[PDB]
């Protein structure tokens, strides 16, 4: 069976989580006490030490877009999120490296720091929020016609969106809402519903760290 | 971190563990090293489920010198990855001869984990059948204090050389050995055969602390040995003086020489007395060191006729066979020490690399496809074929070997063999005749000494203009440097050719460089050999290098006793 | 005829150049200064503004390891970057992102930063590029059988490679051969031959930065 190595809390362990219930595959998830690495996952990634990680054949697979990627290319004959073409694929490639850089650095200073650092996120995630509602444009989803690789790669970021409206003090959707609106309208896959903790317990999580680091 | 019953345990698994490791060592090579040119035209691309069915099917036997042409490229400027994989930290040779040409192999640096996991369990395993002092030492003739460089500049190197010049290896030594009397300079000394004495010396310093003698092979205990015959003042009389007696002439063991040296005049008596009191040096070694629970190195098939002398040598010491493994390949180690050299039988190591040997049944050769190593049958002998990451994929080595038995789900291995070898035309030659010829007759010159070459080589550089040839001397004693540098005009001399003739009197190529080398190096070119993972047999040596050996060349550089070119021309 | 928008000394948009001098499929180069960018890099790229843009059919990829992934299954049939199974890609996508962060984060340090930054760079690349080696062990090419894909991505440092040493006062020979000399043989290729450019030239530029960033 397909191993995961998953913390509670990390969206990039959702993306795994999302991917493969996605397509359609039974596996077993197991959580994580970062403060003691698991001897698999040392074996698995022992310099970045990080998750999720997906198992097979004996086998570590290591970063969440690497992990849908793995996802795809494992049993491609049901469900692919890519299109056809080499050029939709470099899209969606190109729309999950923009989730990752400044996108999920933005989030990280709205929930993760305050004041000169604050601002500077919020204007940022804000920013790319905007450039991601006109991206989608009138599409049900990012990727492909139905779901997608990358729709995967930035659902998971939709939990937070509670977590980055509290600290934050701003309503992200009234300045573009058909983001937010996309995420709960994705919500309805199996694989991101059942994939994906309560709001509040990832609110408190980042409660947790800033009443912790301030 | 050494320790005597987990480590026992650990390999107990793995070798009772066999299949696994050797089909995931495949993998796990084939993982690493997935991009080989040579894999690309044969068509690998790793994963699957047939992985060493393709393998052994996809892919064909090989010989030398289709693989020379390959690790040629990296050596020579381009410093290129080639058979293997990645730009190799140094460079093999092999004994016997490719085409009657130089042979070629490259090490990397997970072998160098394998030498620290080797060592631990064949010496574990000793020490449960002959422990030892935590607080001892070790004499033993060993020696790496050469280092040469490829034209590309990029070391070119032996086994014995780059293992203790590699940096963890005296920090990874401590625990499973008894630290070495030898300064690691008289060890890297510029002069081995001074060294050597020396080497002799810092062995019995310590006496009834060490817990052995040790070489590779008694040949060498013996040369040593018979250079306990061969040295025994020098020592005696400069170790009293406290002054190093004046045939040592290097500045860097004369330093450390020096640093110990104060005039004790009792123990010339001791030493002296004990040592011409007694029958025929009978029991040499135990009369060293009486605390020495055993002789150790390989005393098998060829080493065999030098044990008796070694027996003479030790006397009612039990005498302990070696394991069997090198640079190209470590197949089998001896978890059983205690059986003696007659009895001698070798356990294949499980997670070194991937062998697959070649049956001799039927007369000879018989027409047989490759088996397993677990498949291959009590009591029959089989040519030996060995994949790893020293870069061969099912490269014949040429040496037939005999299964003797099983270590739990692992198979034995023993020794019976000569030379696992046959003749082609060479190209470094010159004949052989010429060249044993040439080392002949300007050996004559040192025989005034009365002093008798035990081994020679040559070498042929093209990096400089004109090329410059090399030869390699190995004689029993030390000499001024007037006369080393006749011997090189003679060697010039010596060759009989017209050729040879009309180009170095054209001067197109150098003056011959005769570079006198130090006493048992080409022993140690035996030494890791014998030793090599194959089956016994590798005693034919090449006499001349191409740039095509690599081996013998970081051999030849840094222990240059005397390093000249001809006063003539 | 596709076109490739590149900066002659940003090393991605060289791993582009390598791609399409490897493929045997010809291209117009097109040089783009961050003072003046050209209309198409703008309309091609609206926010990010980042070369290398590949536009092929009229339709631009944008990120230069992306231009390489949809480079290599847009023509997939002379030369394959990737094997045919889909773990040994995992190593793939895994390793070419290993290069793409730490290893960029550590040598940027090292032309781009003074002080601590350079020491903290040194110990870190050279342990990044000690990695590499000792995973890699004995491979003559990252990526398959042939020219692979992390040694393109990877190849590009080779042109960087001088610059590093003598910023870093630190011989990426001396220590790992291996990967230096790996850089050697790609050299030969007519592909990293023509798509690498002279060593000299980017030094300066990287001297340069230094003269002119504080
Ligand atoms: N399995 C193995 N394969 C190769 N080398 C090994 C293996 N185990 C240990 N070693 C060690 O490799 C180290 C160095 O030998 P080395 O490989 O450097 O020289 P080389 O250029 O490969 O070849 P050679 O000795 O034939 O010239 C030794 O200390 C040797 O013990
Ligand atoms: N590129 C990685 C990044 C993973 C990452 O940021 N992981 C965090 C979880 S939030 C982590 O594992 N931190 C290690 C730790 O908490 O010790 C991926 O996408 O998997
Ligand atoms: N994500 C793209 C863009 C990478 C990137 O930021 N490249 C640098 C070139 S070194 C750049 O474009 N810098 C633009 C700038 O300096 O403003 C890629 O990986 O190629
Ligand atoms: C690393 C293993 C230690 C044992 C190996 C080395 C020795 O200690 C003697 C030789 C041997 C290599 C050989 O068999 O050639
Ligand atoms: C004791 S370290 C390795 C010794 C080996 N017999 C050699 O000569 O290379």
């Amino acid at each position: 069976l397909p191993i995961l190595l998953d913390y509670w809390p990390s969206m990039f362990g959702m993306r795994a989580r999302v991917a493969l219930r996605e397509k359609g595959v039974e596996f077993e998830y197991r959580e994580e006490d970062f403060s003691n690495k698991s001897p698999l996952l040392l074996q698995s990634n022992p310099i970045h030490k990080k998750i999720p990680v997906l198992v097979h054949n004996g086998k570590p697979v290591c970063e969440s877009l690497n992990v849908v990627q793995y996802v795809d290319e494992a049993w491609p004959e049901k469900n692919p999120f890519f299109p056809s073409d080499p050029y939709g694929r470099a899209q969606a490639r190109f729309w999950a490296d923009f989730v990752d850089k400044k996108f999920t650095d933005a989030q990280f200073k709205v929930w993760g720091k305050k004041g000169e650092e604050q601002e500077a996120g919020k204007k940022e995630f804000i920013e790319a929020v905007k450039i991601l509602e006109s991206e989608l444009g009138d599409k049900p989803y990012f990727g492909g016609d139905s779901f997608g690789y990358v729709d995967i790669s930035l659902i998971t970021f939709s939990s937070w969106f509670q977590a980055y409206e509290k600290f934050g003090n701003f309503s992200i959707e009234s300045e573009s809402p058909k983001l937010i609106a996309w995420a709960k309208r994705c919500m309805e896959k199996e694989s991101v519903s059942k994939s994906l903790p309560d709001s509040e317990k990832i609110v408190a999580y980042a409660a947790e760290y800033r009443k912790n680091n301030l | 971190t050494f320790d005597m019953n987990r480590v026992i345990d650990e390999f107990d698994e793995m070798t009772r563990n066999a299949h696994q490791v050797q089909k995931q060592t495949l993998k796990e090579i084939l993982l690493k090293n997935q991009s080989a040119i040579y894999l690309q035209n044969c068509g690998l691309n790793g994963n699957a489920t047939d992985p060493e069915e393709a393998f052994k099917s996809m892919v064909p036997l090989v010989t030398d010198v289709e693989l020379e042409p390959y690790i040629k490229r990296m050596v020579d400027g381009d410093t290129s990855p080639i058979l293997t994989g990645h730009p190799v930290p140094a460079i093999s040779l092999s004994s016997g001869t490719s085409q009657g040409r130089p042979k070629f192999i490259p090490f990397t640096d997970e072998l160098m984990e394998n030498t620290l996991q080797l060592f631990r369990t064949a010496f574990a395993f000793r020490n449960r059948d002959f422990p030892i002092d935590d607080n001892g030492k070790a004499l033993q003739f060993i020696f790496s204090s050469k280092q040469y460089i490829s034209t590309g500049g990029v070391p070119v190197g032996t086994a014995t050389t780059n293992v203790y010049r590699n940096p963890n290896f005296k920090a990874g030594m401590k625990s499973i050995t008894s630290p070495s009397c030898s300064p690691d300079e008289v060890i890297f000394s510029p002069d081995v055969h001074q060294a050597l004495y020396c080497h002799l010396l810092s062995g019995i310093l310590f006496r009834d602390q060490v817990q052995y003698v040790f070489a590779v092979f008694a040949h060498g205990l013996v040369h040593a040995f018979r250079t306990f015959e061969q040295v025994w003042e020098e020592i005696v009389t400069d170790i009293k003086d406290g002054v190093l007696s004046n045939r040592i002439t290097v500045p860097s063991v004369r330093t450390a020489m020096s640093k110990l040296l104060t005039p004790n005049p009792e123990l010339a008596e001791t030493i002296r007395t004990k040592c011409m009191s007694l029958s025929n040096w009978y029991g040499l070694i135990p009369a060293l060191f009486p605390n020495a629970k055993y002789v150790y190195g390989i005393m098998t098939g060829s080493m065999e006729p030098y044990v008796p002398k070694l027996r003479h040598y030790a006397g009612d010491l039990p005498l302990v066979s070696h394991d069997y493994g090198s640079s190209e390949g470590w197949i089998a180690a001896n978890v059983t020490p205690r059986l003696s050299p007659e009895e001698a039988t070798f356990a294949v190591i499980p997670n070194l690399g991937y062998f697959e040997f070649l049956p001799v049944s039927e007369t000879g050769e018989g027409e047989e496809k490759p088996v397993g190593l677990t498949q291959v049958k009590i009591g029959e002998e089989y040519e030996v074929v060995i994949t790893n990451y020293a870069g061969l994929y099912r490269y014949r080595l040429g040496d037939v070997v005999k299964v003797i038995g099983f270590y739990n789900n692992t198979p034995q291995l023993k020794f019976i063999c000569r030379r696992n070898l046959i003749l082609s035309i060479n190209i470094d030659k010159n004949t052989e005749r010429d060249l044993q010829l040439s080392v002949e007759s300007a050996a004559k010159r040192l025989s005034e000494e009365k002093i008798e070459v035990i081994d020679f080589s040559s070498y042929i550089d093209v990096s400089t203009d004109p090329g410059h040839y090399a030869i390699f001397w190995e004689i029993s004693g030390e000499t001024n440097e007037d006369v080393l540098q006749d011997c090189c005009n003679c060697l010039d001399r010596a060759f009989i050719d017209a050729g040879y003739v009309s180009s170095r009197k054209c001067k197109t190529i150098g003056a011959l460089e005769l570079r006198v080398v130090a006493k048992g190096t080409f022993r140690k070119i035996q030494e890791h050999f014998l030793g090599l993972g194959s089956s016994a047999g590798q005693f034919k040596m090449p006499r001349c290098v191409k740039p095509s050996n690599a081996k013998v060349l970081q051999i030849l550089c840094e222990n240059v006793v005397s390093s000249y070119f001809s006063t003539a021309f």
